[PDB]
Order: C-alpha cells, then structure tokens, then sequence
C-alpha cells in the first residue's frame, strides 16, 4: 500500500511550479520564497 | 505589398506636366523614411533608378524629375516633359522582402 | 565605372535547368547585397531573389513563385553572383537582370540576359 | 480502486498550476550603478544662492520676446529605453548643489511597474558657455523602488539629506488609512570620497517622530531649508477628520451663488467623506539632538487654510518663502514670506494673476469654495524681494494641463513670458530654482512634458536667464 | 504492481520537468492603465547609430537657402581649460554611438609651450535632453609623461575603444624620424566603465612585435579607423628609407604644366627634398584574436595618386569602408574614396574638383601641379549618401592662409549647400567630421580648431542634415 | 492495468507546462512560452 | 569713504517737461556686475521713499514717470513728464561700502 | 504692510544721553538688517549705524562721527532696534529714522523721531 501512497506524494512534492527570477532590461528582480 | 499605378498609359504634350500616381495597399513607411522608389526604362535599356525613398533625386537624374508622397500615397512628377522621357516608369516598394514593382506606366508624347 | 554583366542565358525546354552568372566589377562586391529581377511583357518587373553578405550568413530570400526551385549564391573572391534555376517553366520566360543594392535601393542594373522556356 | 481516484485528483489539484499576483512592494529590484563615474569636467566654477544682491532685472511689463529659454541636459544623461517613462521628479538646489530624484517605470507613466528609483546629488556648474547645468556626482538607489514615496531634500554641511516616506501600501496619500507611518532619511555626500560607506551614502532610521496630535506625518514637497543645524522639510500631517476643529462660518462663501459654508471643510480631504484631513506643515530634524535625532511636525497656521498639498520652503533673498500647491478650490497661487518657522505662519501674497488649471469643477481663476481635489505643482521662485517679483513655469489653460510658459510676475501683473513648448503640449509638474551664475540670475525649471508622439517620456530641464533690459 | 508504480513515478517527474530561464519584461507585452503606445521594441536603434542600411532623406539640390543651422556643443568636452592654456593635437573618433577624444594641454603658447596633461578618454554620443547629440565623457586616462604620447588613432571594438599611440622621447616622430625608436603603445578604454573595474576600465597593451615589411618604422597617423570582426585597422604611415623607394618619374603628372619637373612628385614624398625617410600612407592591422600579445601589421596604400603620408582616416559608411587622406602635397584636391581592398589597401579615389584646402606659398588651394612642399591641414569629409555620393565636412574657404571654416555638403562636381561656422577672418586648422543617425535623422559633429586668449581651442558643431532645401 | 493507464493518461493530459500571464499590481505582462 | 556730488543744486521744470538730476561718485560703486546706486524721494514732512535702486531698478510703488541709468561713477535720474506731485528733495545714495553715504540732495520744483 | 515706529526722541542737554527705540511689525524682523539714518537740514541725510543679523554675530558698523559714542543693538523677541547715544553733542540734532534693509537697499523707513541737543 506504501508504494501507492508514494505515487501520490511524489506528484505533489516533485512536480510544482514557482515563478521564475525576472528581469527588466539590464536589471534583476529578486523576490522572497513563498 | 500591392502597388497600383495610374494612368496605365499617358500621352503628354511636350513642355507640359505629367503625373504618375502610385497606390500602395499598405504603408511603405518606416524609420522616418518612405521606402518608395521609381525606375525609368527605355527600349533597349535596363531600368534606371530615377527616384528613391520617395523624394531623393536619384543619381544623374535632372530636376525635370521629382517625387513626393508618404504612407500609401506616392507620385512621380515630370515637368516640363521632353521627348527623351518616353519610357516605362515603375513604382517599387522596398520596405520589406518580397520587394515589389507596380504594373508599369507607359508614357508617350502627343 | 560600375558594371554588372549577365551570362548563362539561352533556350531551355520546360522541366530543364539553367545557371545564370553575373560578373561584377568596379566596386567592392563583398560589401553589397545582390539581387535578381526578371522582366516580361506579362509581369513587367518582378523581383526574383536576394543574397545577403557573408556577415549575414549569406541569407537568402525568394519570391514565392521561384522559391524552392531557384538557388542564389555568391563567390566573393570571383566577384560574382549565380542563380541556379531548376525545374524551369514557361512562366520563367523573360529577361533576368543582375542588380546591386545600396542601402535598400536597386541603384545598379546590368544589361540582362534572356531566358526562354 | 479508490487509491487510483485519489492519485488522479491529487494530480489535477496540484500538478496544474497558475501563479499568484506578483507583489513588488516586498520584492527587491537591483539595477547596475546608474553613475559609476562622475562626468569628467576640468574644475569649472559653480553658482551661488540668490541671496544678498540687488540684481538688475526687467521689471516692466512688455510684449517683447525678452525671455529666451534654453534647453539643457537632463540631470542623469543616460539613454532611456523604449517603453519606459520617468515620473514624479524632484529637484532641489542650495549653495551650488542640487538634489534630484525620479521614478522610472515600465508601461504606463502614472500607473506602470517601477524598476528603479534614482536619488542623487550633484553640482550646479557653468557648463562652459555661461549657461548653468546639472552635473550628477553621487547616485544612490533604494533596493525597492515601490516602497519609496514623496521624497523631499535639504542641504546641510556638505551633505544633502533626503527625507522619504516608506510604504508597503502604495502612495501614502491615497491609502492613508493603511499606511504604516514609517519615514527614512538618506544622507548623501555632495563631495564623495573614494571610499567610506558611512560618508558617501549613509542611511538613517527615524525612530522617534513627534506628531503632536496628528496620526501620521510625511514629507510632501521637493525641498526644504536649513537654519543652522536644523533641517525643515515640507510636510503634510494626517489628522482624523472628526478631530478637526473648524468653524464653517469662516468659509469665504461671499460673492458666490453656488456655495455652501461646508465646502471649506469637506474640501480639505482627498474625498468629501475621507477618514483623514490633510494639513500642510514642516518636519523639523535637529542634527544636534544626539545620536538619534527626532522628527518634529510643525503645523501651518489657518490663515487661508486649505488642503495639505505638495509644498516647498526655500531661502530667497535673505528670508524663507513658503509655497503651497493649489490642490483645492482656491486656485490662485498660494505663496509668501514665512513670518515664523515654528509655528509656521505665512504672509500669503494677494496674487490675482497666476492660477493653476483644473477641471470644470475648480477651473483656473476660481476663488469660490467648492469641493474638489485637483491641481498641479507649479511653483514660483522669488527673484526680487523689493518689488516681490517671482518667476516660474505655469500651465496656461483653463480646464486642461498644457502649454507650459515661463512667467515673471508681480502680485497683480504679469510682466513677461515665454513658451517652453507648443500651445497644445501636455505638461504637469514644474519645479523652479533660481540662483546666481557669475552674478546673473538664472532659473532652472524642470517641466514634466508629456509629448506622447515619440521616444521616451522624460522631464525637460530648461535654463532661463532673467533679462536685465526691457528694451 | 511495483513496476507499474515505478512507471508512474518516472512518468510524472520526466513529463513535467519544466524549469525555465528568467522572463524578459522588456521583450514582452505589458498592458497597464493609461498605457503608452507599444510601437515596436528594437534596441540599439533608439539612440545614436552608424549611417548604415537606410536611404535617408537629405536635400540633394544646390541652394542658397540657409538650411544648415549648426549648434554649438563645445561644452560637452573638457576644452574649456583656462585663459592661460592652448589645446593641440585633438582627436575625435566615433563609432556605434561611442566616441574617443584626446588632446594635449600646453601651458603658454602651445607651439613653444609646456605640456601639462595628455588626456585620452571615451564616452557616449547621445541626446542628453537638449535634442542635440552631445558627447558624454566618463572614462579618462592620463599617461605618466605627456611628452611621450604622439599621433594617437582610435578604433572601437566590443565595448572597448582601442587607442594606438606612438611613443617618442625625441619629440614629434615625424620631424625627428631618424632618431625615433619606432615603439608603439596600445591603450584599451572601456566605453561603459564599471565601478572597481581595474583592467576592465583601463588597460595597457604591450606591442612587442611589429611587422613592418620593408619599412624601417611604422606609426599610427589619423583620428580613427575601422573594425572588421576581430581585426582593427588604424590609419598609419610607414617610414621607408628614401633610397629604397621605387618610383618611375615618367609617371609624374607634368602634362599641361610648364613650371614643374618629373622629379617633384617623388621628392615631395618626404618632408624635405633630402629627407632620410620617405613617408607613405597605409593601415596598421591589429588582430585581437591572434593569440596573446598580438602583432601589428603594416599595410601600405597602393600607388594611385600617391602622395606623402599624411593624417588619414578610414571609416565605415553606408556598408563599406571609405578612406580619406589629407593633402600635404602638391595634389591639393580632396583625396578620398571607397576602399576596394583593405589588405592590400586600394582606394578608388573620387574625381572631386570642387573641394580643396588652403596652402601657403608653394602649394595653394586647387593646385594640381607637382611642386616641393609639405603643407596643408586635415580637412575631413564624411560620406552621407552613396547613391549620389554626397559628402559633408568642414573646409577652410581660403587660399593662402588657414581660415574661414565652413560646413558644407557636396558632390564630386558641385557644392550643394553650406553654413559658415566662424567669420571670414577667423583663423582655423584641423577639422574632424563624424556623421551618424539620431532618431533616424542624419547629424554630423564637426570638431574644429578655431582661434580665440590668442590660442587655438576646439569647438564642436552639431549639424543636422536637412531633408529638403527650405 | 486499467488504473495504471488511467493515471498515466491523466498526467499526460493535465501536466502541461505553459506560461500564464504575469500580473503586477494592475499591469498584465504576457510573454511567449520559454 | 565714497562721496557723492549731486547737480544741479536745484531744478525748475514746467509741468510736462523733462527733469534730470545727475550724480557723480568719487569712486566706482560698481561691483558684482551691479551698480550700487540708489535714489530716494523725500517730500516735506515725510521720510525718504525708495525711488530707484541698483541704478535702474524702478522700485516699488514707483510710476513709469521715473527711470534711471548709469554705471561706474556717473549716474542720473530721469523724470518725464514731470508732474505737480514730483516736488521733492531727491537724494542720491551709495551702497557699495561702509559707511553708506548720500549726496546733499537736489530739490526739484516747478515753473 | 511694513511698519517701523521710532520713539524716545525729545530734548536732551549736551553731554547727556538718549536711547531711541524702533518697534517693527509686519515682517520677519530677525532676517533683516536694520539701520539708523539721521537727517539735519545742514547736512541732508547721513548714515549713523548698522546692526547685522544674529547669524552675522550681530556685527555693527558706525559712521566715523558717532563711532565710540553710539551703540546699536537688537532684541528680536520684541521685534525692536535700539540706538544708545552717549555723550550727546549739538551736532547730533536731527530726525532719526529707523530703516529696513533688503538686499543692501534701504527700502523701508519709519516716520522718524526728533532728537534735539
Ligand atoms: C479662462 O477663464 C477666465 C476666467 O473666467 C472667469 O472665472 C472662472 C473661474 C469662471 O467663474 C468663469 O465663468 C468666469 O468667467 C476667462 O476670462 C474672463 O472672461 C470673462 C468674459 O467671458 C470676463 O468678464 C472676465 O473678467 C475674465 N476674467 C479673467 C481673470 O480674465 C478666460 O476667457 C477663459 N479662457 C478660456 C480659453 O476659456
Ligand atoms: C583661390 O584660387 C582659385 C584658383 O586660382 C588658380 O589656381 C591656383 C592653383 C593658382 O594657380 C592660381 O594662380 C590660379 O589663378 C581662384 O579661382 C580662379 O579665379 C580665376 C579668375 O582670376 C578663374 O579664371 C579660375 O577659373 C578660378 N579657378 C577656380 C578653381 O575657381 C580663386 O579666386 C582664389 N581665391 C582667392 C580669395 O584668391
Ligand atoms: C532587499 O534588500 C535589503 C537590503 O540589503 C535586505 O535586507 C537585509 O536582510 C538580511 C536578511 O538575512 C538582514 O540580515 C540584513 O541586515 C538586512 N539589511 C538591512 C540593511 O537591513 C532584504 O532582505 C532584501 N529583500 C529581498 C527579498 O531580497
Ligand atoms: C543580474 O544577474 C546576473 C547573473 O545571472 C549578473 O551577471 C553576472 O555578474 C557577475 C559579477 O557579479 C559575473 O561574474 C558573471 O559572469 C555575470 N553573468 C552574466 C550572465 O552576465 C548581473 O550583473 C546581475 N545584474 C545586476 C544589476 O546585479
Ligand atoms: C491599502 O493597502 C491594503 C494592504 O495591501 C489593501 O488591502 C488588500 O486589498 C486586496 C484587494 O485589492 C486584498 O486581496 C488583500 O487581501 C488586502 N490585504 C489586507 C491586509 O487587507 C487595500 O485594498 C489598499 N487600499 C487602497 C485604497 O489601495
Ligand atoms: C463661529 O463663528 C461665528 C462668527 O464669529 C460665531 O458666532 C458669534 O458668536 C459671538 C459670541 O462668542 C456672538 O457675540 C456673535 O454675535 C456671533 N455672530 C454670529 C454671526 O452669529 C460662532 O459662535 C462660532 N462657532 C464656533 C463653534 O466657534
Ligand atoms: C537643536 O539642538 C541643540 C542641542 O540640544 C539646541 O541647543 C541647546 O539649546 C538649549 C536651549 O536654549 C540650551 O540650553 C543648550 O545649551 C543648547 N546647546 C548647545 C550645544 O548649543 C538648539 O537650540 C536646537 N535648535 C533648534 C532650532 O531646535
Ligand atoms: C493679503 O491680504 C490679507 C487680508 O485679506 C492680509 O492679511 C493681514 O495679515 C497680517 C499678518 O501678516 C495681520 O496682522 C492683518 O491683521 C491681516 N489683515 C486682515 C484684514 O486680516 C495679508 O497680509 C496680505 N498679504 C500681504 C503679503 O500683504
Ligand atoms: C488585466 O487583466 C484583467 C483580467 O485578468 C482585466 O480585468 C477584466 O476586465 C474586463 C473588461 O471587459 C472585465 O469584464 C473583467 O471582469 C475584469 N476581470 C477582473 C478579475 O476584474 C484588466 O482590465 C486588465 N488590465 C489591463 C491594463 O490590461
Ligand atoms: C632628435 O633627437 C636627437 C637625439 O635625442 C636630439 O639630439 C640631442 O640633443 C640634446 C640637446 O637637447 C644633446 O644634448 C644630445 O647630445 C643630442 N644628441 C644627438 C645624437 O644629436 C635632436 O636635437 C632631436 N631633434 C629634434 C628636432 O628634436
Ligand atoms: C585574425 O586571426 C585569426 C586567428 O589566426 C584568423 O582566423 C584563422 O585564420 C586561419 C588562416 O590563417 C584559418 O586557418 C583558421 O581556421 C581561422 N580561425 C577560425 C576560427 O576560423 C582571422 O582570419 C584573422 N583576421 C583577419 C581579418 O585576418
Ligand atoms: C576617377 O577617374 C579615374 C580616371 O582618371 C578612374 O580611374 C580608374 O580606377 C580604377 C580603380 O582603381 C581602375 O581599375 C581603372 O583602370 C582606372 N581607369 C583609368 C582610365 O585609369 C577612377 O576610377 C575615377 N574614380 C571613381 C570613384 O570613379
Ligand atoms: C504582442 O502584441 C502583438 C500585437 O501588437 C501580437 O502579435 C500577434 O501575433 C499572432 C501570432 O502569434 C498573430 O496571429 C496576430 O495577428 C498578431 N497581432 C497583430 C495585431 O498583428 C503578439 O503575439 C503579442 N505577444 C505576446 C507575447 O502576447
Ligand atoms: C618608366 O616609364 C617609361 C614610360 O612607360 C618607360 O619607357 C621606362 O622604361 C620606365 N622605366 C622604369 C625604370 O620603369
């Protein structure tokens, strides 16, 4: 049963999106982590 | 960009003014420049640059020829007309590739 | 004195091929864009192809009517422009002019070579 | 089987994504040093304050094109990028030095995305042809351009102190009920050293603020003055509306058909029913208080009381002069000699010829009580203390903000003027600072011209020489 | 089951691996309340750029109308100095929105004065807010000894401006060429310096290998050069031993001049009839990718209208290098034209019969007959249109003396229009002209040495070239 | 096997990577996919 | 000390005519590009009123009728046309140096 | 509305002393230089004494003819200027005016107080 539970966990812990670093012309945007 | 010239054929008395108009389907203007050229072709000869960039006089081209226009509205003005101006005149768009020519206007003397 | 001299013209039956050659002299060929323009009673002046400089990676542009059939290339050491015309059709009949472009303008034209198909 | 359903649901809920709205009032932005080196110049002469000399000026009315405005280089002469806009400028001058700041935004001008804020100082020098120009020597940038608002500057003892409001809720004026009330001060050297973090660009925390009965106070105006070791910045206090003690019987609704006695009270807020009411005043910062000096708010007296607005206090011809922008129903230029600095009492000039443009609600030359919040900051610098002649750039239209004109005037007369732009050119804020170059009076006017047509929208800097002969 | 489990685990992390580079907001679509016109983002065209690729509109007709209206921007360079100083040997180079400028400041009357500072610096050319292209200098280098740096020439390449100077402990290396060591030095200045840049901002490059061919010594000699990829070409002069010079006097243009000898056009190649060294123009090629401490290679100019090596300039205009050579010889018609070949250097000199320059007693303006002289000034010209071969520059409209600087636009056989920069009786000498686009319009900046203080001081005129003669 | 297929199909269908529009306060920034 | 001489000692001008009063300084009062020369109009029973300052600046509450000019050591007050309310002693003042000095005054009357 | 009002005049015998006082209103007294000028038909107008600002360390200047006998002082909190005249002489008879100086110019004068010795 743990193998199945692992799949569920693997998706949410491994596959996730956060916004990228951003730039405006030659100038860097650096934000706090969520 | 499609170019339409008019009149398709002109008959001009010597000493008189003639105007060859050119209608562009799309503006040929960019960089502060209207990219409209005109060429003169005589029988037995290749096309000769007559005017470039709508109003620039052209290399070895006499004041008898002048051009004007902007955007989509251009014209070639010949005055006074001479016998040596019997020629086919082409309107060219050079803003972007493909480059295009108009149908060609034939100007004769009456 | 600037001169462009076309050759390689002649009579070729439909489906055949021809290679035109423009010999350039009187100018620094390696710094200018070269073009081919064709002329016919039916179409007047029609642009065929353009070849840019080495610094432009010899980029090419073609009219859709010849694109995929014609190849335009250069040899700067020989001061020349070539146009390889494959799969010729009756539509291609006319006079092919070699031109030199100065700041986007077709300032210089050769005498032209006749291509009959 | 149920465990399969669980996995599919978890994938669809967590794998599929969108992102939160970005909040840059918390996120830092770091741009390349805007001025790594000072512009090279061969030790030329500077300018002095317009104090102590009875300079000759044309003081007669004339229709001649007597003024001949020059356009000079931008304070920070770098190439703007297509798509950017420079807004909310500051320009201050004192003893040959200037302080300057601007906010650089992407997209729209007034409501776009800020990428950086420039705050810096420099020298006002003869550029080489007996025309003054602004040479930047020291530029500081905050790490977060979306938290710095409404800066004001005062020069003192080779440092130029800049007092700014700090806000994580946006413009403190508009979101005043959620503003933290925090202020910060930056001390920039006007003669930088090769090193020394605490000398060239020192930041001070303002831990103690004496607001009196005001809930919040903030800098609100391009510049201030110094008196010895004490700095006085232009400022506005936020008083709870219900704590405002005002007698409606004192509202000048005489010679009016459409007025109500309440208009003078309601018009002092941004909105007729706003929580806070805005009062003009000064923020006093005494450099000798100790290791951690306090900021003290000084309210302006109620003579011709109106809404707190961008203001300026400057030293001209021997005495401080206070200017308050006409952001309410009284559209006449409101400025005059400061009789007392603490409390602040101003002998407002009875000017009847200079007035700001507005809306149809409070149009130029309106002197009748009405409820509105609108106007522009168009100041006037005193250039003659005997005839009380002042000069500055005003917009010259009734219901629009356009046609900036450099005007030299008296309380009841306009003597002469010149256009700085075409009749229909849009313009907003203007800042005028006059000084002496080789003993001649020059005025540098920063004008926010909005010539939409092309390039990059920036303020333009005009250098106008005040003529001596009326010919 | 466990194999299927593993398949799913791999499937999801392999399929949704989506890391990505930072977004470029400046190369994106931003929509805000009260927006500005989007237009099109096309960087590096928005400021000052070279005259390349566009058929710009300029007036191509002759007129008497005052259509040229020069703006004085002399305040942009550190040429203010003081009443006690004189500024000599100015240099001004421009390329792709950047410039290099240099001058030597001497105390007292400069001809016999004492050097105080040799200044070499770089910066940007831009609209600084006054709608006139101005020079913004930020990076300045000064040598430990101002008396050794001579005849500097600048070439822009990859955000650096390379300045090649002669080093001499015997004074001007042309006048004392028989005692000159032949040593050159290369200075590399960043056009956009960094704080604490160190060698990034100012670097000295040793030149320990010079390929002179048959020349004894070679020297940089001209305001500026060109770049072709990784290779810089500086204007230069080679010093050949006179007795080694191969020249047939029978090819001397003595035709239709009864007051000259077949020898004059050969003798004039030196700075005097018996000069040990004979001077010939060419280029110094410096290849930035040819290993470390790369060699300098001298390329001599071909023998077409051959004249004494003189300050020359090679510049990129409208797609092709153009070479300019000052005339310090008997051939006083302006000598400039397209470069057909860079190496060897072959120039298709224009047949220009309207522009010339003042001389003194022996080789006066418009002289075309061989004589013995070494006189004249550098009066530049910059090409602004290739179809009509329109050039612009400041020339001294005088005969016997160097005076009356006039900015003019011309064709090989015609002068189209002009504007006087200084009154007829105002003395002037060296003029350097650099044209470029600003906001898609053609502007030319002319650095002109004009006499004031009783000293010569450079002035800069920013001239807009008009679309039409109105 | 039906369940295994179901999960892989759901992942292949829903776990796509595109770039959503970026909102900053009140400005809409729409960039092309990386 | 800089001393001033005013002349003529007295004037008689018909109404509608020009009245001119001159000053000469023993030393230039020019400095900072400014000529520090002031004029005051004193009517009987009243304090002096600033009439002109810094050689040519008209002053406050002064009509177009009054103008002045000069530089260095040579200055003048030009009243034109003279009115019946211009009957006063006109004093010329030097303000470049300490002590400050005045001329003896020129009394202007009408005929 | 600028008002300067002198007081303390009257008749004082030679060898005696007097103190004049000018009360100022309508302006920022502490920022302006104040001067005394005296008038006598025999001499016309002549300058007597000047008192500078606190920021100038209350520097004073006197006409040579009164130096050492007169003292000029200020009391800014009362908006006033005082002139202390000791060892008075018949030569001091005249009208003493209080003036305000704006950018070196004696723009404002009080009505004046008569002093007779
Ligand atoms: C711009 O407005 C002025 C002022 O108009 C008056 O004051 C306003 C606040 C408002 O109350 C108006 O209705 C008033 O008329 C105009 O100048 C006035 O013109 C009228 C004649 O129409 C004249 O009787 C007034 O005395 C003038 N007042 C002043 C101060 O000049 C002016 O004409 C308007 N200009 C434009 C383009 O609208
Ligand atoms: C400047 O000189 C030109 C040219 O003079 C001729 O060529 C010189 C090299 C030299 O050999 C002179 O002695 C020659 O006269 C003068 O222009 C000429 O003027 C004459 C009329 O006297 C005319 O016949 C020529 O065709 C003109 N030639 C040209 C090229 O214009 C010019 O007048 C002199 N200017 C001054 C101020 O002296
Ligand atoms: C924005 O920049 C400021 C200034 O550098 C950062 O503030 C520092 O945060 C660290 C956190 O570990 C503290 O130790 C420092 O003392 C802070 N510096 C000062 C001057 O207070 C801030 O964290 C940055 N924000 C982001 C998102 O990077
Ligand atoms: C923005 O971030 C980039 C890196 O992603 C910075 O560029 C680097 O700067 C260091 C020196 O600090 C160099 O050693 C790296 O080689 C640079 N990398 C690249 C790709 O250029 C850049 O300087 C930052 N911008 C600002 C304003 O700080
Ligand atoms: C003043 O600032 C506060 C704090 O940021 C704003 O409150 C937020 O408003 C947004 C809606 O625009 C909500 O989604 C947030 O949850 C609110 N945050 C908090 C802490 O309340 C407030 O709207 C701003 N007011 C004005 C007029 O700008
Ligand atoms: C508001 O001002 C009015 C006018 O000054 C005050 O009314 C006067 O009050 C005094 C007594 O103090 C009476 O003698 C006057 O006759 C009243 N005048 C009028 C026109 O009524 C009024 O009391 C003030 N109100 C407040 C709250 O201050
Ligand atoms: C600024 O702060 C200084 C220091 O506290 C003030 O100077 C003191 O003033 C008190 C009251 O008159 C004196 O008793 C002290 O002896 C003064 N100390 C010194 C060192 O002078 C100064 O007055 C304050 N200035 C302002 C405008 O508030
Ligand atoms: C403008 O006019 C007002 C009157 O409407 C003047 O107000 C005076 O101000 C002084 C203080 O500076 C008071 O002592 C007076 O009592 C006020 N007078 C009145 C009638 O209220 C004001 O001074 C004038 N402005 C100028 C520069 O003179
Ligand atoms: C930025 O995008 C938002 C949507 O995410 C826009 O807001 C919508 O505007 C339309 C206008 O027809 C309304 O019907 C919607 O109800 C609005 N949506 C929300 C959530 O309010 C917004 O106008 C865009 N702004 C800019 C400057 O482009
Ligand atoms: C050319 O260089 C030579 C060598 O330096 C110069 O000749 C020297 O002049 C100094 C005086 O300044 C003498 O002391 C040396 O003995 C000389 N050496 C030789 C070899 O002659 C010469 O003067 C320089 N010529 C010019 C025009 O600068
Ligand atoms: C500058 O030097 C480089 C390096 O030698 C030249 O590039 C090489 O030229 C040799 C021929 O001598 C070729 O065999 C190499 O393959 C070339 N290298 C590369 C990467 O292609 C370069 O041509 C020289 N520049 C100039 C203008 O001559
Ligand atoms: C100027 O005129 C001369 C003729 O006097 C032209 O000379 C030709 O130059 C080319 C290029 O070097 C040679 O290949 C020809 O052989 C030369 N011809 C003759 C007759 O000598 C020269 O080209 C003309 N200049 C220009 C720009 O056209
Ligand atoms: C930015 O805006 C431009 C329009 O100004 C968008 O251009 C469109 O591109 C698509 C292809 O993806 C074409 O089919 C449309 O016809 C174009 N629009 C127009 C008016 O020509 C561009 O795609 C936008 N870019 C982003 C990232 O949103
Ligand atoms: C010089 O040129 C002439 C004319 O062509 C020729 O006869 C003679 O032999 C040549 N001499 C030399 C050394 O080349």
């Amino acid at each position: 049963s743990q193998s199945t539970a692992s799949i569920n966990e693997n998706v949410n812990e491994k596959c996730k999106f956060t916004l990228p670093p951003l730039k405006i012309h030659e100038c860097n945007i650096s934000c706090p982590n969520p | 960009i499609v170019l339409t010239q008019s009149p398709a054929s002109l008959a001009v008395s010597l000493g008189q003014r003639a105007t060859i108009s050119c209608r562009a389907s799309e503006s040929v203007h960019d960089y502060g420049i209207s990219f409209m050229n005109w060429f003169q072709q005589k029988p037995g000869q290749p096309p000769k640059l007559l005017i470039y960039s709508a109003s620039n006089q052209g290399s070895g081209v006499p004041a008898r020829f002048s051009g004007s226009g902007s955007g989509t509205d251009f014209s070639l003005n010949i005055h006074p007309m001479e016998e040596d101006d019997i020629a086919m005149y082409f309107c060219q768009q050079s803003k972007e590739v493909p480059y295009t020519f108009g149908g060609g206007t034939k100007l004769e003397i009456k | 004195e600037v001169k462009l001299e076309e050759s390689g013209g002649g009579l070729v039956q439909p489906g055949g091929s021809m290679k035109l050659s423009c010999v350039a002299s009187g100018f620094s060929f390696s710094y200018y864009w070269m073009n081919w323009v064709r002329q016919s009673p039916e179409k007047g002046l029609e642009w065929v192809a353009e070849i840019r400089l080495k610094s432009n990676n010899y980029g090419t542009h073609y009219a859709e009517s010849v694109k995929g059939r014609f190849t335009i290339s250069r040899d700067d050491s020989k001061s020349s422009v070539y146009l390889q015309m494959n799969n010729l059709r009756p539509e291609d009949t006319g006079i092919y002019y070699c031109t030199r472009v100065i700041t986007t303008v077709f300032a210089y034209w050769g005498q032209g070579t006749l291509v009959t198909v």
